[PDB]
C-alpha cells in the first residue's frame, strides 16, 4: 500500500512507514524514566539472559551526551547510534558558539530536526527509534524531560514509558505518580521507578540499568548490588 | 465475532456460553452453506433458523469459515459467485429473525476483511472478540483442574509450574502435564514427585519451537 | 432530431451547441436532451427555452462529472 | 514484459534489446558490399532511388570521416547520422593530443567500447547501426572493420551487409580459393571499382544503375565518393569485359 | 484514461496528442472567469475575484507586471507564481540591458519557451494557469492567449474560466464595435461588463467580486477596485 | 503505483488532497480579527494528566505585532516557522521595518507553494512534498489588524474569522451569524470560549485550552493560565443565566 | 505492449512507438509545403482560422534563421517554436567562432544532433513536429525537411500535415510543367495553388495565406514576407484555377 | 513477481544469493572454453577463438592481451565486455603503482586492482557489470608464478589447472586427468593441446586457436640491451606458424 | 443513484428519532458527540445507539449518559475508520 513511499501522506492522515516503525518500538526495550523535585531519575533494561557476553566491555545503553544531560532510547541500536554521534557533535558545537552547557530544548529541537530533515530529505530513511533527552536547563534545578517520536515530533512528560508493554507501565505512571508534588527524595523516585521495570523485567538485576542525573553536573551509575536493594524492599511489600 | 485457533479460541469460547444458557448446542459448518449447487445456499441458511424458530431452545454455532466469508471477485481464487447472492439472504434472515435472544448465530472466521458489508450490517453484530496473549494467572486455573485428580509433590505449587510459560494459551498446559505424568511411568511410580518435574518440563519447554523471538537485533 | 420531436420554440441552435459535447455516441446524447429539461424544472419554467439548453449541454452529462474548482 | 525492456542480462543469455538492434539494421533492405584490394579499398553502398521530390546527391549511406578513411551504415537513419559524428569528434581529438593518424583498428574500438558506456545509462539508449570502417593503413595496407550495433570489430577478407550476405560470402569465398589470395588484382585504383561491382552484380543477382548504387574510393592520403558520372562511367567501362 | 498512454508527459498517445495537458486545462473550466477586449488606443480587461464563503474575502486575479502591461492568472495558483516572477525578471533584464519594456510579442515567446522546458523534460508538473496578457509598447496593445500547452494566439479579446462561452458569443457580434471605439476608454469598458454578464450564471453580482483593469497609450495600466470600478456597474 | 497512477485523473494532484485529511486531524484552532484586536486560541489535545501543556506551544511568533498558530504535524510545520522566522527578520534587515501581515504571508507562502528538488528559475530546499494549516493574524500601519490562513495548496485567503483544525467545518457555521463588524475587545474574547468549549472534545480548562491576543499597543501577547480561568469563570456565569 | 511507457526502448518492430506516434502526430498538424527553386526557395503554410477574432500578421508561423533562411515546421505549436528557438543560437553560436553564418548543409547537422539525441534521452521527451528550413547560403539554394523520428534530406520540394498526399501529387507536377523548374515569382503562384487544393479536408473552416521566400534575384539573399500585389496575385490566380 | 534481475544494485537478492550471477555466469558458460595450467617452472594459458565467417581475419582477434610482460591474460565471454574492462584497468594499474613504486606491478597487486572495477559495478547501480571472466597468470620475485581466476561476482582464487566457458565444468576434470602438480611446463603445453582439441574438432591449427606460454625472459622481446638489472619480459605470445609446430610434436 | 455519506445534520436527524425509542437521559446533547465523528455510513448510525446502551449495562445505569455514547461512538472509530 502505502508503506513504499514516505511524503505520501495517505487518506488517513498518517503515512503507514511511522506505523511500522512504532512495531519495532513495541517489540523494543522497556525504557522508562521519572524527574523528581531536585532529581531526575532515568532507568532502561539490558538483557544479561544472553550466554558468553562480557559486561565490561558491553557499552550502556544510556549514552552521555552532556554533564548535566544524559540520554536514553529504546529501539534499533543501529538506528540510534547515528543519533547519538549527531546529538554528541551539536553538543561539543554548542559550547563550540555559544560557550553555553548543552540545553535540554536546543538539543531535542536538534535531534527532532535530524528527525525532520532525514525525513524531508528523499531517499533518506527516517529513524524508527524513540530517544528520551533529559536533563536540567543551565542554572536551573528545573527538572526537563522530552521525547522524540518517529513521526518527527516531540512532548514533554513528566513520566514516559516507550518499548515492550508500554501501555501498561503507562498506567502505573498515572495512577502512582502525581505531577502536583513529585517526589522529593532521590530513594523515592528510584524506588517507585524500579517498581515500574520489575513487571517487564520479572525480578532480575543485571537487568536493570539506572542513571541518576544530579544538579551541578552529576552523574551516578547504581550498581548491581544498589539496584538490587530497592528490589528487595519492593519484595517486602508483595510478600506482606 | 471470535478469533483464534480450533480447540481454544474457537472452540472453548463457544461450548462455555451454552452450558450457562441451557440452551442446545447446534453447530454448522461453515463449508456446508455452500452446496456446490445454485439455490442450496439460500435454502440451507433458512432452515436453520426454521428449527430453532419454534420453542427456541437452542443456539446456532458454526465455526471454521474459510469459504463462504470469503466471496472474492468471482468463482476463483477460493471464492465463488453462489457465495455472493448467500450472504446476502443470510442478512435478510438476520434481520427478519426477531427475539429476546434465545438463539444467537456465533460465527468464527480468521479475516472479517472479505465479508460483505452487507452482511456486517453494524449493530446487528456488536461484538469483536480478538485473541488475546492470557497472563500467568490463566495457568493457574488450568493446572487447578487437572492436579485435583493427578498428586503432585508438597513441594511443588502451582506457583512453581507457572515459572516457565511460552505463548501457550489453555490448550498445552493439559499437553505439558500429559508428558508430566508420562515420565513418571519411567521410574516406576503414580505420583509426580519435585525430582519428576524438573525434567519433565525441560523435555517440554525444549526442542519443541524452532523460530527464535530474540532482542538480539540490537 | 431530439430536439424537433420535443416541444420547443425553435430558437436552439443545434450546431453552435454542439461544440460542447465530446466523445458522445448516439445514445449519450439522448441524457444530454433530458438533462436539458430538468433545468427548466430547476429554473422554475413550464417549457425549456433556450437558456435551459446552453446550461445542460455545455456542462458534460453522462461521462464524467468535475466539480473541482480548487487545487487538487 | 520487463525482462525485454531491460539492457541486463537475459535469463537465457540473449539480449533482446541487441536481438532488435540487428533487426532495425535489415530494415531499410540495403545491400553494401566491402571488400579489400592491394593498394587501395572500394566500397559500394545501395543507393535506393526515391521519388524526384528528394535530393539524389544529399542522400548517401556513405560518410567521410577524414582522409583515406571512410564509413558505410546499413539501419536506423537517425542512428546514422549521430553516429557519424561521434566517429568525426574522436579521429580529430586522436590526431591532436597523440598527433597521429587514427586507424579503423582503433577507430572501430572507440565507437565499440562507446556503445557499451550507453548501455551503462539508463536513459541513454545504445546505438543499433552498424558501423563499417574501411581504410588503406601505412603497414597493414587495406583493413576493413565492421563494428556491430553490440560492440563487435574484427578484420575481414570481404563482407557485406543485408539478407543476401550469407550468398555474398559463399559467392567471394570460393573466388578467393583459386587465386589464393584475399587482394583484387590490378592494382590500378581506378580498376578495382570495375571488380568490386562485378563481384556484387554476381553476388547480388541483380544489375543495378548509376542511381542505384553510390562507389566509395579510399585510395592513399586521400578519399572521396564518386559522382552519378563517375559511376556511370564505371559502369560502361564494366559492361565491357 | 488510467495509465496506457498519456500517462505521463513524456508518453504519448496512439493519435500523438498528450492527454495530460487536457488535464491540466480542467482546472480553467471552474476556475476563475475574466473577459477582455482592447482597440488599438486601449485595452481592457474584467476578471472575476472569487471566494471560500462570505466571510472569505474575494482575491484579486490580476496581478501587475510591468507598467504598460498587465495579465489576469486563471488556474493552478501555485503555478502562477512562478511564472509571474519570470515575466517580472524579463521586464527588469530588458530594463537592464535593452533599456525597454518587455515586447508583448516578446513575452509571449518567453512564456511559451519557459513552460516548454518543463513539459519535455521527465518528472515535474507543468503550468496548467491560463494567461491573459495585455500590454502597451511601440507596436501598440496586445492581448495574448497562453493555453496549459504553451500555445499562443493574438486576438481582439477573449474569455476563459466558468462559462466562457457567453463572453464569447458577444464578442463575436460585437466584434466590429469596439475596434472601431478610439479614444473612449469608458465605452471599453462598459462592454466588458455586459460581456461577463452574459457569462456569469448570477452567483454574486456585487462589485467587490469585479476588477477591471486598462491601460492604454495615456494611462498606464492601473487596477481598479471598490468605488472605482462601481462607476460602471 | 497505487494512489500515483491507478486513479482515473480528472486533472487533480492526489499527493496534497491525502494531507487535507491531516489537516483535519490537527488541533481544533479559532481565531476572529476584530477592528480593536485579534484573539486567538488552540486546543492542547492533552491525552494523559502527566503531559506538560506550559512546555509545548502549539503558537509562535513570527513578529511583534504579528503572531501566529498551527494546526497539523508538527514537523512540518518546523520548516514552515523558521522559514517564516527568517522572512520576518530579513525585511527587518534590508528595510529595518516591520513587515506588512498580507506582505509576510504571501513571502511564507512562496515556500508552501513550491515542491521538489529540480527546477528551472526558482531554487529549493525541501526534497519532499509536505503541508501545514498555519493561521497568520497581525497588526500593521497598512491594512490594520489581518488575518490569514496560510494554505500550502493554494493561495491564502482574508479571513476575518477563521476556524481550523477538526471542528473547523461547524465552526464556520457559527462565524456566519455571532460574528459581527461591532465586536469588541472584550466581546471576542468571549465570544472565541463560547465556540471553543463546544468544538473541543475534552471539557474547558486553563491546562487544555490556551488563547492568546494581538493588538498594537502590547503587540503579541498570551494569556496567562490565571487570567485565561478568569475568563473561564465569565463564560460559565454568562451560560448559567440562560 | 509497454514499450511506449519508456522512451529510448527498442520496439518488436524496429522503431520506438513514442518515435512512431511523433511522426503520425504531425499528420494532426496544418499543411506546410516548399518548393526549391534554381535561385532560391519558396515557403508555404496553411494557418486555420480559429474564429474571426484572429488578427491578421500576428499568428504567422514563419520562422527566420540568420538573414537567408526562413524557417516553419508542422505540429504542436509550443513544441515548434522551442526547437527554432535553439536553432537561432546555434546560428549564432557558429557566427561567434567562424565570424561567418551558417550554410544550410551545417543547420541541419546542428538541429540534427540536437533532435537525434533527445530520441536517444530518456529524460528528454521527443519532438512531434516536423521543421522545413531553406534558404541560400554561400553554397546557392538547398532545402531540409527535419523529420520528428530524425531523419532528414535534401528535398526538391517538401509536403507534410493532413494534406500532403494531394500536396506530393502536385509537387510531382513540377517536372511535368518545366523541365528547368519555375521561377522565383512563378513558384509563388503555384506553391499557393497548391494549399487550395489540400484545404479540401479544411474545407469547413477558413484560412489565410502566408508565402515567404528567398532568392539572389528580386529579395538578393534575403528573407522577406509576400505582400503587396505579389500576394494578390497568387491568391487570384489559383481561384479562377480551381474552377 | 519473480526477481528483477538485480546485481545488488539498488536491490538485495531475497533468494539469499544473487540470481542473475548464474545468468551472467550463463554469459560465462557462454563463452569459448579457455583454461590454463600452473606449474613450478612456468606457467602455460590455452584458448580457442572463434571462427564465425570463413573471411574473418583470425590475426585481428586476441583473446589473450598483455597488462605488464611478466604477466598474461585470457578471458571467455563478450568481445567487447573485456575492452572496457582492460581499459580502465590498465589506467588502475599505472596510477596506484605504476605512477607510485615506478616499477612492473606484481602479481598479489595487479589481480586485486582487477577485481575491484567487478565490485564497483556491482555496487554502483545502473551500470551492469560485465559478463567476461579473466584467468589471469603471472611471475613475479615475490609469490612466483600464479594463476587466478577472476568471476564476475567479485571473487578470485587460485587455481593449479582451470577451465572458463562452456567446458569449465567439463575441461577442468579433464585437466585434472591427464595433468598433476608434479608435472612441469613442458609437459602441460602438451596436455592443454590435447585438452582445447576435445573442445572442437573443426579447425585445431593456430588460426582459430591461440596459444600463450609464461616463462623465462626472453631477450628478442625486451627491446634493448646493455642493462643487466632489468629484466627481460616473462611472456611470450606463440605465433600462428609456431602454434603448428607444437601441434606436430604434439 | 449513488448513495452517500450523511453529514452532520443527517447524523443528528437520525439520532434524535432513534432517541425516543431507546431510553436515554434528559440532559444529552448529540450536537457534540455526533460531530466528533466523521461522515459515516447509515447502517453504523444505528449501532452508536445500540452499543451506547451496552456500556450503560456495564455502567448500571438505567439510561445512557453522554459518557456512553462516547464509548459507543469510539468503538466504531476504533474497529471502521470510514
Amino acid at each position: 500500500g502505502y508503506d513504499r513511499a514516505l511524503s505520501i501522506f495517505s487518506p488517513d492522515g498518517h503515512i503507514f512507514q511511522v506505523e511500522y516503525a512504532l512495531e519495532a518500538v513495541k517489540r523494543g526495550t522497556c525504557a522508562v524514566g521519572v524527574k523528581g523535585k531536585n532529581c531526575v531519575v532515568l532507568g532502561c533494561e539490558r538483557r544479561s539472559t544472553l550466554k558468553l557476553q562480557d559486561t565490561r566491555i558491553t557499552p550502556s545503553k544510556v549514552s552521555k551526551i552532556d554533564s548535566h544531560v544524559v540520554l536514553s532510547f529504546s529501539g534499533l541500536n543501529a538506528d540510534s547510534r547515528i543519533l547519538i554521534e549527531k546529538a554528541r557533535v551539536e553538543a561539543q558545537s554548542h559550547r563550540l558558539t555559544l560557550e553555553d552547557p548543552v540545553t535540554v530544548e536546543y538539543l531535542t529541537r536538534y535531534v527532532a530536526g535530524v528527525q525532520q530533515r532525514y525525513t524531508q530529505s528523499g531517499g533518506v530513511r527516517p529513524f524508527g527509534v524513540s530517544t528520551l533527552i533529559a536533563g536540567f536547563d543551565p542554572r536551573d534545578d528545573e527538572p526537563k524531560l522530552y521525547q522524540t517520536e518517529p513521526s518527527g515530533i516531540y512532548s514533554s512528560w513528566s513520566a514516559q514509558t516507550i518499548g515492550r508493554n508500554s501501555k501498561t507501565v503507562r498506567e502505573f505512571l498515572e495512577k502512582n505518580y502525581d505531577r502536583k508534588e513529585p517526589p522529593a527524595t532521590v530513594e523515592e523516585c528510584v524506588k517507585l521507578t524500579v517498581r515500574s521495570l520489575l513487571e517487564v523485567v520479572q525480578t532480575g538485576a543485571k537487568n536493570i540499568e539506572i542513571t541518576v542525573v544530579k544538579p551541578d553536573s552529576d552523574i551516578v551509575a547504581l550498581s548491581s548490588e544498589e539496584i538490587n536493594q530497592y528490589v528487595t524492599q519492593i519484595e517486602q511489600e508483595k510478600q506482606e | 465475532i471470535l478469533y483464534g485457533a480450533p480447540g481454544t479460541g474457537k472452540t472453548l469460547l463457544a461450548k462455555a456460553v451454552a452450558n450457562q444458557t441451557s440452551a442446545t448446542f447446534l453447530r454448522i459448518v461453515g463449508s456446508e452453506l455452500i452446496q456446490k449447487y445454485l439455490g442450496d445456499g439460500p435454502r440451507l441458511c433458512r432452515q436453520i433458523f426454521k428449527v430453532a424458530g419454534e420453542n427456541a431452545p437452542s443456539i446456532v454455532f458454526i465455526d471454521e469459515i474459510d469459504a463462504i466469508g470469503t466471496k472474492r471477485y468471482d468463482s476463483n481464487s477460493g471464492g465463488e459467485r453462489e457465495i455472493q447472492r448467500t450472504m446476502l439472504e443470510l442478512l435478510n434472515q438476520l434481520d427478519g429473525f426477531d427475539d429476546r435472544g434465545d438463539v444467537k448465530v456465533i460465527m468464527a472466521t480468521n479475516k472479517i476483511e472479505t465479508l460483505d458489508p452487507a452482511l456486517i450490517r453494524p449493530g446487528r453484530i456488536d461484538r469483536k472478540i480478538l485473541f488475546e496473549n492470557p497472563d500467568l494467572s490463566t495457568k493457574k486455573k488450568i493446572l487447578g483442574i487437572h492436579t485435583s485428580k493427578m498428586n503432585l509433590s508438597e513441594d511443588v505449587n502451582l506457583e512453581t509450574l507457572v515459572t516457565t510459560k511460552d505463548d501457550l494459551s489453555g490448550a498445552d498446559i493439559q499437553a505439558m502435564c500429559t508428558e508430566a505424568g508420562l515420565l513418571a511411568l519411567r521410574e516406576r511410580r503414580m505420583q509426580v514427585t519435585a525430582e519428576d518435574f524438573k525434567q519433565a518440563k525441560e523435555r517440554v519447554m525444549k526442542n519443541k519451537v524452532e523460530e527464535n523471538l530474540e532482542g538480539l537485533y540490537l | 432530431i431530439h430536439s424537433r420531436k420535443m416541444t420547443t420554440d425553435d430558437d436552439i441552435n443545434w450546431q453552435e451547441l454542439a461544440r460542447s459535447t465530446d466523445e458522445f455516441n448516439g445514445a449519450q446524447l439522448k441524457a444530454v436532451t433530458v438533462e436539458a429539461g430538468m433545468i427548466a424544472l430547476r429554473n422554475g419554467q413550464s417549457s425549456v427555452k433556450h437558456e435551459d439548453f446552453v446550461e445542460g449541454i455545455s456542462e458534460v452529462q453522462a461521462r464524467k462529472s468535475k466539480s473541482v474548482s480548487f487545487y487538487a | 514484459g520487463y525482462d525485454r525492456h531491460i539492457t541486463i542480462f537475459s535469463p537465457e543469455g540473449r539480449l533482446y534489446q541487441v536481438e532488435y538492434a540487428f533487426k532495425a539494421t535489415n530494415q531499410t533492405n540495403i545491400n553494401s558490399l566491402a571488400v579489400r584490394g592491394k593498394d587501395c579499398t572500394v566500397v559500394i553502398s545501395q543507393k535506393k532511388v526515391p521519388d524526384k521530390l528528394l535530393d539524389p546527391t544529399t542522400v548517401s549511406y556513405i560518410f567521410c570521416i577524414s582522409r583515406t578513411i571512410g564509413m558505410v551504415v546499413n539501419g536506423p537513419i537517425p542512428d546514422a547520422r549521430n553516429a557519424a559524428l561521434r566517429a568525426k569528434a574522436e579521429a580529430a581529438e586522436f590526431r591532436y593530443k597523440y598527433g597521429y593518424d587514427m586507424p579503423c583498428d582503433v577507430l572501430a574500438k572507440r565507437m565499440a567500447n562507446l556503445s557499451q558506456i550507453y548501455t551503462q545509462r539508463a536513459y541513454m539508449r545504445p546505438l543499433g547501426v552498424i558501423l563499417t570502417f574501411v581504410s588503406v593503413d601505412e603497414e597493414l595496407g587495406p583493413s576493413i572493420y565492421k563494428t556491430d550495433p553490440a560492440g563487435y570489430y574484427v578484420g575481414y577478407k570481404a563482407t557485406a551487409t543485408g539478407p543476401k550476405q550469407q550468398e555474398i560470402t559463399t559467392n567471394l569465398e570460393n573466388h578467393f580459393k583459386k587465386s589464393k589470395i584475399d587482394h583484387i588484382n590490378e592494382e590500378s585504383w581506378e580498376k578495382v571499382v570495375e571488380f568490386a561491382i562485378t563481384h556484387m552484380i554476381d553476388a547480388l543477382g541483380t544489375e543495378f544503375s548509376k542511381n542505384d548504387l553510390e562507389v566509395g574510393v579510399a585510395t592513399k592520403d586521400k578519399f572521396f565518393t564518386l559522382s552519378a558520372e563517375n559511376i556511370e562511367e564505371r559502369l560502361v567501362a564494366i559492361a565491357e569485359q | 484514461f488510467r495509465n496506457n498512454y498519456d500517462g505521463d508527459t513524456v508518453t504519448f498517445s496512439p493519435t500523438g496528442r498528450l492527454f495530460q495537458v487536457e488535464y491540466a486545462l480542467e482546472a480553467i473550466k471552474q476556475g476563475s472567469v475574466t473577459v477582455g477586449l482592447r482597440s488599438n488606443t486601449h485595452a481592457v480587461l474584467v476578471a472575476l475575484k472569487r471566494n471560500a464563503d462570505e466571510l472569505s474575502s474575494y482575491q484579486k486575479k490580476i496581478i501587475k507586471c510591468d507598467e504598460h502591461m498587465g495579465l489576469s492568472l486563471a488556474g493552478l495558483a501555485p503555478d502562477a507564481r512562478v511564472l509571474s516572477n519570470y515575466l517580472r525578471q524579463q521586464c527588469n533584464y530588458s530594463s537592464l540591458v535593452f533599456n525597454r519594456k518587455l515586447a508583448v510579442e516578446r513575452a509571449g515567446h518567453l512564456l511559451c519557451d519557459k513552460a516548454q522546458k518543463n513539459t519535455q523534460s521527465y518528472g515535474g508538473r507543468p503550468y496548467g494557469v491560463g494567461l491573459l496578457i495585455i500590454g502597451y509598447d511601440k507596436s501598440g496593445a496586445h492581448l495574448l492567449e497562453f493555453q496549459p500547452s504553451g500555445n499562443v494566439t493574438e486576438l481582439y479579446g477573449t474569455a476563459i474560466g466558468a462559462r466562457s462561452q457567453g463572453a464569447k458569443t458577444y464578442l463575436e457580434r460585437t466584434l466590429d464595435t469596439f475596434i472601431k471605439i478610439d479614444g473612449n476608454p469608458d465605452e471599453l469598458i462598459k462592454a466588458g461588463v455586459e460581456a461577463i454578464s452574459q457569462s456569469l450564471r448570477d452567483e454574486s453580482l456585487t462589485v467587490d467580486n469585479l476588477s477591471i483593469a486598462i491601460v492604454g497609450k495615456d494611462t498606464p495600466f492601473t487596477i481598479y477596485d471598490g468605488e472605482a470600478v462601481a462607476k460602471y456597474i | 503505483d497505487r494512489g500515483v497512477s491507478t486513479f482515473s485523473p480528472e486533472g487533480r494532484l492526489f499527493q496534497v488532497e491525502y494531507s487535507l485529511e491531516a489537516i483535519k486531524l490537527g488541533s481544533t484552532a479559532i481565531g476572529i480579527a476584530t477592528k480593536e484586536g485579534v484573539v486567538l486560541g488552540v486546543e492542547k489535545r492533552a491525552t494523559s494528566p502527566l503531559l506538560e501543556s506550559d512546555s509545548i506551544e502549539k503558537i509562535v511568533e513570527i513578529d511583534r505585532h504579528i503572531g501566529c498558530a498551527m494546526s497539523g504535524l508538527t514537523a512540518d510545520a518546523r520548516s514552515m516557522i523558521e522559514h517564516a522566522r527568517t522572512a520576518a527578520v530579513t525585511h527587518n534587515l534590508y528595510y529595518d521595518e516591520d513587515i506588512n501581515v498580507e506582505s509576510l504571508t504571501q513571502s511564507v507562502c512562496d515556500l508552501a507553494l513550491r515542491f521538489g528538488e529540480g527546477a528551472s528559475g526558482e531554487e529549493r530546499l525541501m526534497s519532499r512534498p509536505f503541508g501545514v494549516a498555519l493561521l497568520i493574524a497581525g497588526h500593521d500601519a497598512d491594512d490594520g489588524y489581518q488575518l490569514f490562513h496560510a494554505e500550502p495548496s493554494g493561495t491564502f485567503y482574508r479571513y476575518n474569522a477563521k476556524a481550523i483544525g477538526s471542528g473547523s467545518e461547524g465552526a464556520q457555521a457559527e462565524l456566519l451569524n455571532e460574528w459581527h463588524s461591532s465586536l469588541t475587545l472584550k466581546e471576542a474574547e468571549l465570544l472565541v470560549l463560547k465556540i471553543l468549549k463546544q468544538v473541543m472534545e475534552e471539557k474547558l480548562d486553563e491546562n487544555n485550552a490556551q488563547l492568546s491576543c494581538i493588538t498594537k499597543q502590547d503587540g503579541f501577547k498570551i494569556y496567562d493560565n490565571e487570567k485565561t480561568a478568569e475568563l473561564i469563570k465569565e463564560l460559565k456565569e454568562k451560560e448559567a443565566a440562560e | 505492449t509497454g514499450y511506449d511507457l519508456s522512451n529510448s526502448v527498442f520496439s518488436p518492430d524496429g522503431r520506438n512507438f513514442q518515435v512512431e506516434y511523433a511522426v503520425k502526430a504531425v499528420e494532426n498538424g496544418t499543411t506546410s509545403i516548399g518548393i526549391k527553386c534554381n535561385d532560391g526557395v519558396v515557403f508555404a503554410v496553411e494557418k486555420l482560422i480559429t474564429s474571426k477574432l484572429l488578427v491578421p500578421q500576428k499568428n504567422v508561423k514563419i520562422q527566420v534563421v540568420d538573414r537567408h533562411i526562413g524557417c516553419v515546421y508542422s505540429g504542436l505549436i509550443p513544441d515548434g517554436r522551442h526547437l527554432v528557438n535553439r536553432g537561432r543560437e546555434e546560428a549564432a553560436s557558429f557566427k561567434k567562432l567562424y565570424k561567418t553564418p551558417i550554410p544550410i548543409p551545417a543547420f541541419a547537422d546542428r538541429l540534427g544532433q540536437y533532435v537525434q539525441a533527445h530520441t536517444l534521452y530518456n529524460s528528454v521527451r521527443p519532438f512531434g513536429v516536423s521543421t522545413i528550413f531553406g534558404g541560400v547560403d554561400k553554397n546557392g539554394a538547398h532545402l531540409y525537411m527535419l523529420e520528428p523520428s530524425g531523419s532528414y534530406w535534401g528535398y526538391k520540394g517538401a509536403a507534410t500535415g493532413k494534406g500532403r498526399q494531394s500536396a506530393k501529387a502536385e509537387l510531382e507536377k513540377l517536372v511535368d510543367h518545366h523541365p528547368e523548374g519555375l521561377s522565383a515569382r512563378e513558384a509563388v503562384k503555384q506553391a499557393a495553388k497548391i494549399i487550395y487544393l489540400a484545404h479540401e479536408d479544411n474545407k469547413e473552416k477558413d484560412f489565410e495565406l502566408e508565402i515567404s521566400w528567398c532568392s539572389l534575384s528580386e529579395t538578393n539573399g534575403l528573407h522577406k514576407f509576400v505582400k503587396g500585389d505579389l500576394l494578390q496575385e497568387a491568391i487570384d490566380f489559383a481561384q479562377k484555377e480551381i474552377n | 513477481m519473480t526477481d528483477r534481475y538485480s546485481f545488488s544494485l539498488t536491490t538485495f537478492s531475497p533468494s539469499g544469493k544473487l540470481g542473475q550471477i548464474d545468468y551472467a555466469l550463463t554469459a560465462v558458460k557462454q563463452g569459448v572454453t579457455s583454461l590454463g595450467i600452473k606449474a613450478t617452472n612456468g606457467v602455460v594459458i590455452a584458448t580457442e577463438k572463434k571462427s564465425s565467417s570463413p573471411l574473418a581475419m583470425s590475426e585481428t582477434l586476441s583473446k589473450v592481451s598483455l597488462l605488464t610482460p611478466d604477466i598474461g591474460a585470457v578471458y571467455s565471454g563478450m568481445g567487447p565486455d573485456y575492452r572496457v574492462l582492460v581499459d580502465k584497468s590498465r589506467k588502475v594499474a599505472h596510477t596506484s603503482y605504476k605512477r607510485i613504486y615506478g616499477e612492473y606491478p606484481p602479481t598479489k597487486l595487479l589481480v586485486s586492482e582487477v577485481a575491484k572495477i567487478m565490485q564497483e559495478a556491482t555496487q554502483s547501480g545502473g551500470v551492469r557489470p560485465f559478463g567476461v571472466s579473466l584467468l589471469i597468470a603471472g611471475h613475479d620475485e615475490f609469490n612466483g608464478f600464479s594463476l587466478y581466476q577472476v568471476d564476475p561476482s567479485g571473487s578470485y582464487f587460485p587455481w593449479k589447472a582451470t577451465a572458463i566457458g562452456k567446458g569449465s565444468v567439463a575441461a577442468k576434470t579433464f585437466l585434472e586427468k591427464r595433468w598433476n602438480d608434479e608435472l612441469e611446463l613442458e609437459d602441460a603445453i602438451h596436455i592443454a593441446l590435447l585438452t582445447l582439441k576435445e573442445s572442437v574438432e573443426g579447425e585445431f591449427n593456430g588460426d582459430t586457436i591461440e596459444l600463450a606460454i609464461i616463462g623465462d625472459e626472453n631477450p628478442d622481446l625486451l627491446g634493448y640491451t646493455g642493462i643487466p638489472t632489468d629484466k627481460g619480459p616473462r611472456f611470450r605470445k606463440l605465433t600462428s606458424q609456431e602454434i603448428n609446430d607444437r601441434l606436430e610434436a604434439l | 443513484v449513488e448513495f452517500s455519506l450523511p453529514d452532520l445534520e443527517g447524523r443528528a436527524n437520525i439520532f434524535r428519532i432513534h432517541s425516543k425509542s431507546m431510553s436515554v437521559e434528559r440532559g444529552i446533547r448529540w450536537e457534540l458527540i455526533s460531530r466528533l465523528c466523521p461522515n459515516s455510513t447509515g447502517a453504523e448510525l444505528r449501532s452508536v445507539c445500540t452499543e451506547a446502551g451496552m456500556f450503560a449495562i456495564r455502567a448500571r445505569r438505567k439510561v445512557a449518559t453522554e459518557k456512553d455514547f462516547l464509548k459507543a461512538v469510539d468503538k466504531v472509530i476504533s474497529g471502521y475508520k470510514k
